[PDB]
């Protein structure tokens, strides 16, 4: 096919789902997977007749949520005896063991049982989009960028390379997610000098702020906060809960109990969220949904935002507690970055522009894919360009 | 002698609806193999499996839009029910009395 391949690959290892991208021929390619999907979900499933990673993994997770793995990056690179692994602890179907301090996931894996630690597990994730990137490229890669956290520390960082080099990585580098962020929209090619970024990554379910100063080169983050449990999911109960109370308005009775009709108004839900970040109204409409009975109604993106006022209203909390601690005032920041998936829910982004006054938003690159987009400049970077 | 599709279940014939429909029938009509031959409780793997499984489908018609066709809105709604038909088949076959 080629006689130019390309040097190395740009991971976003998310908690979530991770993304894998590479510069080639002059430009940034995101790579879709085996099912054309641009982000693999981080997930590891242990069947008794083999292991599932990414979307196959997902797909069966109801199936299987004893032996069905995913979140660990949430573990990777802390001490069992870490509060957080605590918290997170039984919120999780499968187990989280100790064995000298370090945690670690038991599952049962073809019969027998098996226990893994976090970054064992991140390494099968990071060998599923090593192997994407290579089934796309027609040959085989082993120089990549990975991305963590600005607010990881080194054990984690540590860790997260430790991940990469199980699965055959020969990592160049190990990268902020907001660096990456801002390397996808070259704010650090401009020639104003010294520049004040400020970084709104709110996900499904995780929510972080960070200000970084790029200055000649450097990315120096000035600080970083969030909400550790904030993300689209709960934009989506809210509109679950609004419905379902709405049902029992209408019809005097309660479908919570059954699980596959929440299923499906959770889905409708989902989609009329989706359909609220470009229309001001949406309708759901669900045939059949409980005993018998349809279920046609609609919401306007203003009853929307009404429901979540309060979940969006603290989406500026984080931003300021951030600019507290860089010892910054709103007006000192240069540029404004939006990654994320939830970051396209338009009340979420009026409210960050309203609060700077104004300022424009980089948001123009797919906010799920920003980070992945990053990392594979900075690891073309890396080899030569 | 009369040449005129009036069943609601396979009247849609539109473009987009039509498709998304007949594929979910195919799909419906696999899957209920599976049930109408399962034996087990609501714990057994296959119970699980198939329940999910049939539930996809039911998703899978949520996302039909008949864009107000009469025939694409009723094959769709026909074919829910048909879903939870199957649906009600396996829970009969394999619900047990609680006391």
């Amino acid at each position: 096919f080629t006689m130019a391949k390309a040097a190395a690959i740009g991971i976003d290892l998310g908690t979530t789902y991770s993304c894998v991208g590479v510069f080639q021929h002059g430009k940034v390619e995101i790579i879709a997977n085996d099912q054309g999907n641009r982000t693999t979900p981080s997930y590891v499933a242990f069947t008794d007749t083999e292991r599932l990673i990414g979307d196959a993994a997902k797909n069966q997770v109801a199936l299987n949520p004893q032996n069905t793995v995913f979140d660990a990056k949430r573990l990777i690179g802390r001490k069992f005896g870490d509060p957080v692994v605590q918290s997170d602890m039984k919120h999780w179907p499968f187990q989280v063991i100790n064995d000298g301090d370090k945690p670690k996931v038991q599952v049962s894996y073809k019969g027998e049982t098996k226990a893994f630690y976090p970054e064992e597990i991140s390494s099968m994730v990071l060998t599923k989009m090593k192997e994407i990137a290579e089934a796309y490229l027609g040959y085989p890669v082993t120089n990549a960028v990975i991305t963590v956290p600005a607010y990881f520390n080194d054990s984690q960082r540590q860790a997260t390379k430790d991940a990469g080099v199980i699965a055959g990585l020969n990592v160049l580098r190990i990268i902020n997610e907001p660096t990456a962020a801002a390397i996808a929209y070259g704010l650090d090619r401009t020639g104003k000098g010294e520049r004040n970024v400020l970084i709104f990554d709110l996900g499904g379910g995780t929510f972080d702020v960070s200000i970084l100063t790029i200055d000649d080169g450097i990315f120096e983050v000035k600080a970083t906060a969030g909400d550790t449990h904030l993300g689209g999911e709960d934009f989506d109960n809210r509109l679950v809960n609004h419905f379902v109370e709405e049902f029992k308005r209408k019809h005097k009775k309660d479908i919570s109990q059954n699980k596959r009709a929440v299923r499906r108004l959770r889905t409708a839900c989902e989609r009329a969220k989706r359909t609220l970040s470009s229309s001001t109204q949406a309708s759901l409409e669900i045939d059949s949904l409980f005993e018998g009975i349809d279920f046609y109604t609609s919401i306007t993106r203003a009853r929307f935002e009404e429901l979540c006022s309060d979940l969006f209203r603290s989406t500026l909390e984080p931003v300021e507690k951030a600019l507290r601690d860089a010892k910054l005032d709103k007006a000192q920041i240069h540029d404004l970055v939006l990654v994320g998936g939830s970051t396209r829910i338009p009340k979420v982004q009026k409210l960050l522009q309203d609060f700077f006054n104004g300022r424009d938003l980089n948001k123009s690159i797919n906010p799920d894919e920003a980070v992945a987009y990053g990392a594979a400049v900075q690891a073309a970077i890396l080899m030569g360009d | 002698k009369e040449a005129l599709e009036k069943r609601k279940l396979f009247a849609c014939e539109e473009h987009p609806s039509h498709k998304a429909v007949w594929n979910v029938l195919g799909n419906l009509s696999e899957i209920q193999g599976e049930v109408l031959s399962f034996d087990g409780n609501r714990t057994d793997k296959n119970y699980i499996r198939l329940e999910e499984l049939l539930t996809k489908q039911l998703l899978a018609l949520d996302a039909v839009d008949p864009q107000g066709e009469e025939k694409c809105k009723a094959a769709r709604k026909q074919a829910v029910r048909l879903a939870q038909n199957i649906l009600s088949y396996l829970d009969l076959k394999s619900d047990e009395w609680e006391y």
